[PDB]
RNA sequence: GCAGAGGUUCUAGCUACACCCUCUAUAAAAAACUAAGGACCACACGA
């Protein structure tokens, strides 16, 4: 084919060659790719997974619960087995997902975060599902974009993964203490919607008992979703020594202001949620939610605030 | 992959070092306004030496004590123009830096790990945004003062 | 033209209209655009990708 | 057909190879699903050697990318055709025009985050009514190469297998003409002197259209050939 | 509180019809229509085909001489016709056509109870002139669409796409009764498009039913 | 995971056996990397 | 089940000692019969390790001095 | 093919008496979300409850006004008063009276009984008095009424929340019970103002759904 | 069950990653079972 035929030094140099083509950098087994999919219902500390990929990534696991249950004598036996998918395999497996944390894994992996955890949950398809939250940490579209998986193995392996590699465990990226996780497209949109207020909208003027009243209005369809309403609110400060008091007052607001403070935990106050919370807003919001309450209460926070987006940019109808 | 390979060898292998050296951290003015506040330029970072007020011999902030919010929103309040840090730059350890002299891991909020890669994290934070850049009188004061 | 397209349907000359949640079953306010838009089928099937 | 389009469906459907183009105008004598007879009119003939025209459209038919080109006859007996019209609507074609995809009714709005940045939902009345529902040709090729001690034989005798798998394979260790086999199933019985028969590779799925044979000159073929 | 009744049901034309229900107050109405609209369009009982059998048709993409088009678009042909049995939960439809003409369903060879509602759904057209058609059709009833590809012999057994589901169309409006003196009483209008394989009036029925066994979890009936 | 074949070995067998330890072991590829420094003229060893 | 492992870290604030430990929690868990003080809600290993240190009672000074107890007993089982 | 997956309990999360979490496993595809919604608006737009709907202070007559000695204006007096859970008998209105003096907070437990009223909620709190010489006194009027009455529909006027419940919110996952398909998992969380139990209210709420389908039932 | 052979099946089956029993020079009362190979260059496409 009148080509350079490779010598002693091409395999040792250049992008081809043994260095950093099976050294820096080489493949590997239990991995997997599919195209990727939202799954709004998810968590970030746990990713969707299909049910073929689970089967093939943790053959040796099964087989070897299939040894210890005794449900297969041989591992040639349980192999057969988990050829014929019968029904006692799927709940095998089942036992062998319920901590075992997978590294989901996009192509171009160009910062520490392209790489996180995550609790797979089986799920029946053939797209593995990535949490709407870390696609911006991912800079993952859904347009094609295909991540590997990768199964640790070890208990130092999943131990590691689920201590450092969690989403949960990385909320800030490595770059800047912003946060990563943010609400970034289609959720801060129906936060914007949200948050916001008519001069004249439905149900505008009554004073409301609190952000349950404020549901129970917009949910009734008596009470437009952003009026002007005074609510009272049980704001909790931590101004104390590590003790959270009560202020309890009459501030002038929007429904739609009222239905986030739910969602937002105890320590944040009510300044946060009276704008109109764009892309900004809530960043500012997550920054101070994290260096206040600190991890668990930010990542359920954040999950909520997501549903919240989700749920009310949809009856928000933003064509 | 040239700001990885660089790095890699630079870990955090010590807690402190004792060092006073450091660099002096102002906010940067390029002609125009503040483009960083000093909150958001220091914030992280241990100090070198203790930063006063306008009042002297004043230990506002220690000489090694994290700038966590708090102290930050203590800085902008007390009027803070320029506050020397403990750089990585200026550690004397070998084969790496301490924990001190870097500051805050801007992942988890508290000091980096003793161990903890920051060669690599700094080359892939820089590498990042690589595919997010481009290729290509008379002084007026502005406000009073 | 697409105005008068509308028009001449019992269609709204806006081209959105109210619809009606799936599951809560309230309409959603701020009426949607809906159309029935040409879109293809990539050969890039998930069946390939697994 | 597209609802909104260019008007170059037509054109481009036509210049390419993938419909039947009429020739010469006529009347379409006979007119089947695997081909088309159009009775040449007597002022668009020649004097000598002209008949009728025959078309034998392209069936069920492994593409390069394993996808099926299918034409379908679009005019039916009786129906006049004229010089250089559309006859059989070839692949992604309908009535002459490029039919790429296929339309439906699309509302632009955010639905709960399933749609959350470029993410498209599918209702369920896409799937029922096979809108999207496309055939795929896959083309599992055996060969019977030269073996040391012995060739290899193409016969159903295969060991360490079961009689089920065999079932589907006729007598000569062929798989039978439109058997549904599955995943991991096995097509044609080939085993290596001393195993080795062709199975569907795990996953995928489907019927099999037929199954051509090729043999050299000088060794005997078996049943199924 | 008011119970609705059947007050009325409109049947508009053969397919659809427009049901009434008249005693409703605030909240009842919407919320009432969505329960049905849901239940209707989620799991009605139809008696869509589910199984064919060709006389002389290997697989499901070859072609036999004389019929107009493929084998695959008189499957997808026969999923659409509307089938409704009384009696018998499974039936076989035996298709016997001869000549040249189109081969609609009103030629199928019904049973007794079996009977095809749209005799004039074509499924497929014979050209040549001794071109005969026999197929077997495997009609049964089911709830829901199930897939070909979902489900659990002979390679000359061809399977179709199950569309079980009767109903196409579900809209209801909510406006103001007119009863003899009241106010804030609202009637439900259901514009229900089905296939015509059943029954409006037994088909609200049967939603309603549906609904109330699911309903039972947290009340005795 | 990669190409340590004794290595490959005794983690299927751990895993199967329900003890997921690593018996860490070297890739071949390091050991291809050698003979071929070495095939070139450079010999390159290791210290025990 | 877990989410996150925060109160961990504030438990042990190494973020890499805390794998460690609770890797050789589970190493003990699963190589040996040793019995988890937590009990377990359907938890695997590498999960319930983590769990026990989140209550405080398990760490690299109690594992070591505990492995160092059996080993004790461990020469003086012989007499 | 009339058969279909009927959901069984298998945990309901008791929180405080306030709030409650119901949660149903098998049920059926699509079926969570009907349920679900259903009940959302059937005990959310329509139940029989008790609330205030109408309040006057002797001393007063006009809302942009606030008496002396109380910190609190008659806009927030009302709105304590729009939340006090109040369960009454057969009788379908009933005035409730306040009078009271002297420093101290004013307690839900120091309305009169005025029959066999009963407040589930004694120590809940309406105002706060600061004077020993102030004196607040007014007539509280209930109705069993059967959804919510905004004030902005119709003397004092307070908005009258009359359903006991003050938030639902339903949450519908995937539960495969065997290997199925993934059947809607309806779980609802519900918090009542203290009337009824939120279990007895959902029962209550689901009891009214299925007696509006009497007719409906093939007999 | 670690070096070999035999057994009821089906040529051969001794842990070969591998599945049952016997002993150290001898072959059968016995059901679940079996196989351990595989590069580079170009093209097109996706992110
Ligand atoms: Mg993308």
């Amino acid at each position: 084919n009148k080509r350079p035929l490779k010598s002693l030094a091409d395999m040792i140099k250049g992008k081809q060659g043994r260095f950093r083509q099976n050294l820096l950098g080489k493949r590997v087994d239990y991995s997997g790719r599919s195209v990727i999919t939202v799954g709004p219902y998810l968590r970030l500390h746990q990713c969707g997974l299909p049910k073929k990929m689970a089967l093939e990534l943790f053959k040796p696991f099964i087989y070897g619960k299939l040894e210890l249950r005794g449900l297969a004598t041989t591992i040639k036996a349980a192999k057969k087995m988990v050829e014929r998918e019968e029904a006692v395999v799927w709940d095998i497996l089942d036992e062998v997902i319920r901590e075992h944390p997978v590294l989901l894994n996009r192509a171009p992996t160009l910062h520490r975060l392209g790489i996180q955890a995550f609790e797979p949950v089986l799920i029946e398809g053939k797209a593995i599902q990535l949490h709407p939250l870390v696609c911006a940490a991912y800079n993952a579209d859904f347009d094609g974009d295909q991540m590997a998986v990768h199964v640790p193995l070890t208990l130092e392996a999943q131990l590691e993964a689920r201590a450092l590699m969690m989403s949960t465990n990385n909320i800030l990226s490595p770059a800047n203490g912003e946060p990563i996780i943010v609400p970034s497209q289609d959720v801060v949109l129906g936060l914007y919607y949200m948050t916001r207020d008519c001069v004249n909208a439905k149900g505008e003027g009554m004073v409301l008992t609190g952000p349950k009243e404020a549901e129970r209005l917009y949910r009734s369809g008596l009470a437009s979703l952003h009026a002007r309403v005074k609510v009272r609110i049980t704001e909790y400060e931590k101004d104390a020594n590590g003790e959270l008091v009560a202020k309890t007052s009459l501030k002038d607001t929007t429904v739609g202001r009222a239905i986030l403070w739910m969602i937002v935990p105890k320590g944040l106050p009510y300044s946060i949620v009276n704008q109109a919370l764009g892309k900004k807003a809530i960043s500012k919001m997550l920054n101070t939610c994290y260096r206040i309450l600190g991890l668990k209460p930010t990542v359920i926070f954040a999950d909520q605030i997501m549903y919240t987006g989700f749920a009310y940019a949809a009856r928000s109808g933003a064509s | 992959r040239r700001l990885v390979d660089v790095a890699q060898d630079l870990v955090v292998t010590e807690d402190d070092c004792g060092t006073h050296e450091g660099i002096m951290m102002t906010p940067v003015i390029e002609g125009g306004d503040v483009k960083e506040p000093l909150r958001d330029r220091v914030l992280g970072r241990v100090t070198a030496e203790d930063v006063l007020k306008p009042g002297t011999a004043d230990i506002l902030v220690p000489r090694n004590t994290l700038l966590h919010e708090q102290w930050c929103d203590l800085l902008e309040e007390n009027s803070v123009d320029a506050v020397k840090v403990r750089s990585v730059v200026s550690c004397d350890t070998d084969f790496g830096v301490c924990a001190h002299c870097y500051g805050r891991d801007l992942a988890r909020g508290h000091i980096i790990n003793k161990g903890e890669a920051i060669g690599v994290i700094a080359a892939q934070s820089i590498g990042e945004p690589g595919t997010q850049l481009t290729m290509r009188s008379s002084i007026q004061v502005k406000n009073k003062g | 033209e697409i105005k008068e397209l509308l028009k001449l349907g019992d269609l709204p000359t806006s081209g959105q209209i109210r619809l009606y949640d799936g599951r809560t079953g309230e309409q959603f306010e701020r009426p949607v655009t809906v159309g029935y838009m040409y879109m293809l089928k990539l050969n890039h099937l998930v069946d390939d990708k697994m | 057909k597209p609802l909104v389009g260019t008007g170059m469906e037509r054109a481009v459907a036509v210049d390419s190879g993938v419909t039947a183009v009429a020739k010469r105008g006529g009347v379409v004598q006979y007119v089947d699903a695997s081909r088309i007879v159009i009775k040449v009119n007597e002022d668009e003939m020649y004097p000598g050697e002209a008949g009728i025209d025959i078309y034998n459209l392209t069936k069920y038919t492994r593409s390069n990318q394993n996808t099926c080109i299918n034409q379908m006859p679009c005019v039916s007996l009786g129906e006049p055709v004229e010089r250089g019209d559309v006859l059989a609507d070839g692949p992604s074609t309908d009535l002459g025009e490029l039919a790429l995809g296929q339309n439906m009714r699309v509302a632009f709005m955010p639905w709960n985050g399933y749609n959350f940045e470029d993410s498209i939902l599918v209702s369920e009345r896409v799937v029922q009514e096979d809108r999207f529902t496309t055939i795929h040709i896959q083309e599992l090729a055996c060969v019977s190469r030269d073996t040391k001690l012995g060739p290899e034989e193409i016969t159903a005798d295969i060991p360490n297998v079961g009689e089920a798998a065999l079932s589907k394979l006729d007598e000569s260790g062929i798989v039978y003409i439109g058997a549904e086999v599955t995943g991991g199933d096995i097509l044609v019985g080939k085993v290596t002197p001393k195993d080795s028969s062709l199975r569907v590779p795990n996953g995928v799925s489907g019927t099999v259209i037929d199954v051509q044979v090729f043999t050299r000159d000088g060794v005997e073929k078996d049943k199924r050939a | 509180f008011l119970k609705p009744r059947l007050v009325d049901i409109e049947q508009v034309s053969s397919t659809h019809a427009k049901v009434t229900l008249e005693p409703l107050e605030r909240g009842f109405g919407h919320t009432l229509g969505n329960a049905l609209r849901r239940i209707l369009l989620s799991s009605m009982p139809g008696c869509a085909v589910t199984e064919v059998e060709i006389d002389g048709v290997l697989h499901e993409y070859s072609t036999k001489e004389g019929v107009q088009e493929d084998i695959l678009e008189i499957l997808l042909n026969l999923k659409g016709l509307a089938v409704r049995v009384q009696g018998k939960d499974e039936v076989i439809l035996t298709l016997n056509k001869s000549g040249i003409g189109p081969v609609t369903a009103a030629d199928i060879t019904h049973d007794g109870d079996v009977e095809i509602v749209k005799p004039q759904h074509v499924i497929c057209h014979l050209t040549d002139e001794n071109a005969s058609i026999s197929m077997r059709i495997k009609v049964q009833r089911g709830r829901g669409y199930v897939p070909a590809s979902t489900r659990i012999r002979p390679i000359g057994r061809l399977l179709v796409d199950a569309c079980y589901s009767p109903v196409e169309r579900i809209a209801y409006n909510v406006e103001a009764a007119r009863v003899e003196q009241r106010t804030d009483l609202d009637k439900l209008v259901i514009e229900m498009e089905t296939n015509g394989t059943i029954d409006p009036e037994e088909a609200i029925r049967r939603a309603a039913t549906i609904l109330a066994e699911q309903l039972e979890a947290f009340v005795d009936l | 995971k990669s190409d340590d074949v004794n290595g490959r070995t005794k983690m299927y067998k751990n895993i199967v056996d329900g003890n997921h330890q690593m018996e860490p072991g070297m890739p071949e590829s390091f050991n291809v990397l050698l003979k071929e420094i070495r095939s070139l003229g450079i010999n390159i060893e290791l210290e025990d | 089940a877990r989410v996150t492992v925060q109160d961990a870290v504030e438990k042990i604030g190494n973020r890499f000692d805390l794998v460690l430990v609770a890797a050789r929690r589970a190493r003990q868990m699963q190589v040996g019969g040793k019995d988890p003080l937590v009990p377990e809600e359907n938890d695997k290993t590498t999960v319930i390790a983590l769990r026990e240190i989140e209550e405080g009672l398990i760490n690299n000074q109690i594992l070591d001095v505990r492995e160092r107890q059996e080993q004790q007993e461990q020469e003086a089982a012989e007499l």
